[PDB]
RNA sequence: UCUGAGAGUUUGAUCCUGGCUCAGGAUUAACGCUGGCGGCAUGCCUAAUACAUGCAAGUCGAUCGAAAGUAGUAAUACUUUAGAGGCGAACGGGUGAGUAACACGUAUCCAAUCUACCUUAUAAUGGGGGAUAACUAGUUGAAAGACUAGCUAAUACCGCAUAAGAACUUUGGUUCGAAUCAAAGUUGAAAGGACCUGCAAGGGUUCGUUAUUUGAUGAGGGUGCGCCAUAUCAGCUAGUUGGUGGGGUAACGGCCUACCAAGGCAAUGACGUGUAGCUAUGCUGAGAAGUAGAAUAGCCACAAUGGGACUGAGACACGGCCCAUACUCCUACGGGAGGCAGCAGUAGGGAAUUUUUCACAAUGAGCGAAAGCUUGAUGGAGCAAUGCCGCGUGAACGAUGAAGGUCUUUAAGAUUGUAAAGUUCUUUUAUUUGGGAAGAAUGACUUUAGCAGGUAAUGGCUAGAGUUUGACUGUACCAUUUUGAAUAAGUGACGACUAACUAUGUGCCAGCAGUCGCGGUAAUACAUAGGUCGCAAGCGUUAUCCGGAUUUAUUGGGCGUAAAGCAAGCGCAGGCGGAUUGAAAAGUCUGGUGUUAAAGGCAGCUGCUUAACAGUUGUAUGCAUUGGAAAC
């Protein structure tokens, strides 16, 4: 029948908890960007959001539309 | 196997690793019978490289079958 | 149940093919299943099995069996058919003395010495009362080895469709029988029952109320091995009687004895 | 089994249906009543057949014709 | 049937033989009239177009001792390859190997020659062979498997036949040759064989 | 070379309109009588109803700690997995209830899409930290287990730094709604394992990690045309319609959201209702076409019912997760366990469609370097006259017709019938004795020699020999292999439709039948007897679609009296239209190109003793681009 599913079944939940750890400080990042638009929020974001967009938790398309939605702000002033 | 029963069939077929015997493909390189064996093949010779050339490596039990028939000595040539 | 028997025909048969402790018999009396049993347990078993596994709801019956007929040997009868159809005259009279025999079967006697009836009209209408001797009168007793005397008959000369002639034949028969108020026959067997001559009272008892004829003892010179002449219309029963009286000690063996004259608390019952 | 309730001719000479018996009905038509358009054949579950004829075997179920 | 058992009365109901006629030999009368009984004065109670072909695809079939439902499936073969089909459903049906054994003078009738083959008394490229129903080619040879060469009947008929024209053997050593096609004027024949191709109607 | 069969029936008779049946093939087929044999093919059409039990996808120790064993004071060589971690479980396998709609089929575009793993080259494989399972300990219990503290390891996890190239924004090259190419800012990489040469030195070799660059693969997305019926379904619709900003999807988009604005589709049939898996195709027809969409193959659909979401490149997942609902099972009643429309199998239904089977030998898949392991995919076996096909129940001599039936009913004679009695020959099959192959020279393993960027070597590739893998099978086949015709016939009809006739019984009765209709004292039409014919190991019986059938007529029909011209008229839209010239060519005609899969129809060839079959060689309408022709 089956034998090893349990196996992915207590695997996910740990990764999936550290996914969301990496998605929260994703958020926390935007959101201080978009409190207020200057240089040093936008590269925090970078530093922070490319090793992210690195592995796969979120695909780097998605990536490139967040920071090309906060240059454009950027750019704005 | 397709054919026959106690009389097999397997063409040589070009095909990615992905699916079911007899079904999706891209191109028909050939036939072998097994049901007689006298170091003999149906292959194209020019087809079966443009297969080799975009990846999908054929079956696995036909490697000696091609190097008697004297494919995998100018399929090398790439790595040469 | 119509369908509830057969499911539980189709039950039995693998019961049958399975465990080998009884018999199953089916007459066209009525269509009955006559089974073998050992007490009321055998049978609660069997009615155990098949509802806790084929979910069948069945209520046994009672035994119901038939008697053969005889009556009085008559006088006259007057069979008239009147009615204009089938594109043709219809007519035939006939008058017949019906006499039932004993020492042989049927026979066709043929009264009629002038010819005023043609001889081919004669064949068929036989075959009508032999075709009416499974039906009688009352209910549709058994008829057997009743000789037929044609006394007297008159017909048409371009009319009297000779099908009406057996039409008629069952006709007259019934009238009359009505009036002869026939007795009945009754099926009379032998119980051969050996007992060890320590509880023949209860059995001896028994038998006297089943109409029997008991007067002594007969033993194989160690055991007693008792013949009565018993009725089939109550042994059913008695056979579960008996088998407590003895308390399951003596069996016994049914064999057909012959059919025998009934009493009138028989043929009192002959009808509601 | 179904819905509609039917009616049916008898064949064969005899027969061997008094009421209450279960049947195979098959396609056919009679032309003598009205409406009957169905065929009882015999040699079913439960009704026996014309035990001679062996010219027509096939239907009216009966045996071999006779050693 | 494949094996009748019984030829004669097909053949005086017929007026027929499959020899040139050896089924009368006055072992009682000798009469030409239909078998059974049902008058000699009556012939038929239909006779239209339908009953001639009717009677005409019999003494054909059973001129062969093949049954319908194979004369069928010859007869679609028959359809794949075009030409006078009237006289090829002819040379096909020759072609079996009873008719050219006893086109060899190997044995009188295609019945005896089924007998012989079926029971693996006949050798053909070096194959055993147990039916007729082979589909011959020209240039192809039979042999006889000379441990069954002491079959007497073969023997003694070998010299007591006639050999058809399009066909040869050595019959010393009992082996012979297909050379071509058999032809409607040298073989012993009348049947109207359009109303064999009409009559067949499946196709 | 190829493309079309009729007949019967309403009337005293005849013609005509019109209807019905028979003469034809066939299946996911059944029933009754039977009954040798092989190959091939096929086997829930109904209840997407429940399902007992076992089996249905695992693998990696040459990844890691922990734990046992064989022998060895210790180191160790090997086999294992409870666990962690990695890959794969998203494939393969079935089932057709919903879905009448870009779902399918078809040609296409993604200036809107990801593509791990396979192919190509390349920047490279730097350095630390903290982790937790198993285990140890303590409660609970019948196990079940779970809960609570302690210790550990990596290719698990998270940081530190270096980047060709990438990503992101400014400047300049640059395009038939967007993209090329330069300089700059910004920013992100990991992880080792096995082996060899070396005393250590380092280096190399194999797997593999990370950023790339390549194609290919696979999936997604919208449109053209085609693709059931119904008017006894007239209006349907409100995220419905559109602009702006944001969010979000793998990307594009009322996909979602805030404001604003009010159409879209329809009589050319929306919308509602009924039915339905679509396609290649099976069958029939010469064809236009009709019918059903069983195997088989592609697509989507669902996985007890309905909602969600995590996981991972790939799911909202046939046998992952949560919940609700219905159902069901166990329990020492504390709580748990479950989904055969996977393979057989059971219940029920139905008239009805298989054994609770042997192995991965061939093929594929997953992992692994490999010895290899799992494979209810698969290859087989078996049942099932379910179909197709070959194949038998012998063969040759042998009466004025053996006996006898039957008939002639009147005998004289015919018939059964060369069939038999009898003679000869022979053993497919049968029974016995032996030999007994192919399907597999496929993959590795080991010894040889060579090749390659290369070295001191070891590893990858090719050539050679040996080891072996066969469930099937005591198969096939054959053999002074024994015996002996021996072991092997049915089923329908016999008035005409359409082939073959007589007697007896039966008296509008029993009874027949697809049609005409027979039977009221002689039935060729009932029952039966003899004989005969039509098929055949099958024969007939009913149900389905087709042909017959121009009986829905484009092919290929009509509207005076047989059904049918509206009661007449005005007319919207539609359809159809005077002559000459021009232009392009909207169709059409006609080339090239790419697309109409495989299997299948059709033609040739080849091996199955041979046909059945299988394989191969070609062929097949339609679509779009492109150039000609301008008669319509």
């Amino acid at each position: 029948n089956i034998k090893s599913n349990e196996k992915r079944l207590r695997q996910n939940i740990k990764r999936n908890l550290n996914n969301k750890g990496q998605k929260t400080k994703l958020k926390t990042n935007v959101k201080n960007f978009h409190k207020e638009i200057n240089l040093d929020n936008l590269g925090n974001v970078y530093s922070q959001a490319d090793r992210l967009a690195r592995k796969g938790i979120i695909s780097t398309n998605r990536a490139r539309r967040l920071k090309s939605r906060n240059v454009a702000v950027l750019n704005k002033t | 196997r397709m054919g026959r029963v106690h009389y097999p069939t397997y063409r040589i077929v070009a095909v990615d690793s992905r699916v079911k015997r007899d079904g999706k493909y891209i191109a028909l390189i050939g036939h072998l019978n097994p049901a007689l064996k006298e170091n003999k093949c149906k292959i194209d010779e020019a087809v079966a490289l443009e297969w080799l050339n975009k990846g999908a490596k054929p079956t696995d039990t036909v490697r000696s079958l091609f190097s008697q028939t004297g494919l995998w000595k100018k399929f090398v040539e790439s790595k040469k | 149940t119509k369908a509830d028997q057969e499911k539980m025909s189709i039950a039995l048969s693998k019961l049958a093919e399975e465990d080998p402790t009884f018999k199953t018999f089916t007459d066209p009396e009525t269509g009955q299943t006559i089974i073998a049993g050992m007490g009321e347990l055998h049978l609660d078993i069997l009615v155990d099995r098949m509802r806790r596994e084929f979910k069948v709801e069945v209520n046994v019956g009672a035994p119901q069996v038939s008697f053969r007929e005889t009556f009085n040997k008559e006088s006259e009868v007057e069979g008239k058919y009147i009615k204009q159809s089938g594109g043709r005259g219809q007519y035939g009279h006939v008058k017949i003395r019906f006499e039932p025999n004993k020492d042989k079967g049927f026979e066709f006697v043929d009264k009629i010495v002038g010819g005023r009836i043609p001889r081919e009209y004669i064949k068929p209408v036989q075959a009508g009362l032999e075709n009416a001797m499974a039906s009688g009168p009352l209910a549709g007793y058994p008829m057997i080895d009743i000789k037929a005397t044609l006394f007297d008959g008159s017909f048409h000369e371009v009319d009297s469709s000779e099908m009406a002639f057996k039409i008629a034949a069952s006709l007259a028969l019934k009238e009359a029988g009505k009036v002869c108020s026939p007795v009945l026959l009754e099926p009379i067997m032998a119980i051969e029952v050996t007992v060890p001559e320590q509880y023949f009272g209860d059995t001896m008892g028994d038998i006297s109320s089943r109409r029997g004829l008991i007067e002594g003892t007969e033993q194989r010179d160690n055991v007693q091995v008792i013949k009565a002449k018993v009725p089939l219309k109550e042994m059913f029963g008695y056979a579960t009687d008996l088998r407590s009286f003895s308390q399951g000690r003596g069996n016994y063996v049914m064999q057909f004895s012959h059919y025998a004259e009934t009493p009138k608390s028989v043929v009192n019952e002959i009808i509601a | 089994t179904n819905g509609f309730e039917v009616l049916t001719y008898i064949p064969g000479e005899g027969h061997n249906l008094q009421e209450h018996s279960v049947t195979l009905l098959r396609g056919g038509r009679v032309k003598d009543l009205p409406g009957v358009r169905y065929h009882i054949v015999r040699g079913t579950l439960d009704t026996v057949g014309v035990e001679k004829r062996r010219q027509q075997r096939s239907a009216y179920g009966a045996k071999k014709p006779k050693a | 049937m494949k094996y009748t058992g019984s030829i004669f009365k097909r053949s005086r109901r017929l007026g027929f033989s499959l020899l040139e006629n050896n089924k009368e030999f006055s072992k009682g009368k000798k009469r030409k009239t239909i078998p059974g009984q049902h008058g000699n004065r009556f012939r038929s109670s239909t006779m239209s177009g339908y009953a001639q072909q009717l009677q005409e695809k019999q003494r054909m079939q059973y001129m062969y001792g093949i049954t319908d439902k194979q004369f069928r499936r010859l007869f679609r073969l028959v359809l794949k390859q075009r030409g006078n089909l009237a006289v090829n459903l002819f040379r096909v049906l020759e072609s079996r190997l009873d008719n050219i054994v006893y086109r060899m003078g190997f044995a009188p009738t295609r019945r005896s020659a089924r007998q012989l083959v079926n029971h693996g008394h006949v050798l053909l490229n070096d194959r055993t062979v147990d039916t007729p129903s082979i589909i011959l080619n020209p240039g192809d040879k039979v042999r006889l498997k000379a441990k069954t060469i002491k079959i007497p009947i073969v023997k003694a008929a070998s010299e007591s036949g006639v050999v058809s024209p399009f066909v040869e053997t050595n019959n010393k050593t009992f082996e012979g040759t297909y050379v071509r096609f058999p032809e409607r004027s040298e073989l012993p024949a009348g049947i109207n064989e359009s109303y064999v191709v009409e009559w067949y109607k499946r196709l």
